[PDB]
């Protein structure tokens, strides 16, 4: 039943391994782009994602 | 000044237009004991914006 309420019964989503220090295409929970992933020293707040 | 953290979210989907706050009754032995007239308010105060 596709009623107006927000959808809550979704299928599983697959994940791959994490590679760093290379140009890759990434998809972090809905954020899509291209770049080089390297370790950082910033400290986010426990609820912040980007 | 103090900011509020996002806490939790719920995908309820219902419509809300009114609300009401619940309270606790500080019943004791000094009160008569009946529900109507045997309640003590305690200490409390809340604000609504």
């Amino acid at each position: 039943e596709l009623l107006h309420a927000p959808a809550t019964v979704c299928g599983p989503k697959k994940s791959t391994n994490l590679v760093k220090n290379k140009c890759v295409n990434f998809n972090f929970n809905g954020l899509t782009g291209t770049g080089v992933l390297t370790e950082s020293n910033k400290k986010f707040l426990p609820f912040q994602q980007f | 000044f103090s900011a509020l953290e996002p806490l939790v979210d719920l995908p309820i989907g219902i419509n809300i237009t009114r609300f009401q706050t619940l309270l606790a009754l500080h019943r004791s032995y000094l009160t008569p004991g009946d529900s109507s007239s045997g309640w003590t308010a305690g200490a409390a105060a809340y604000y609504v914006g």
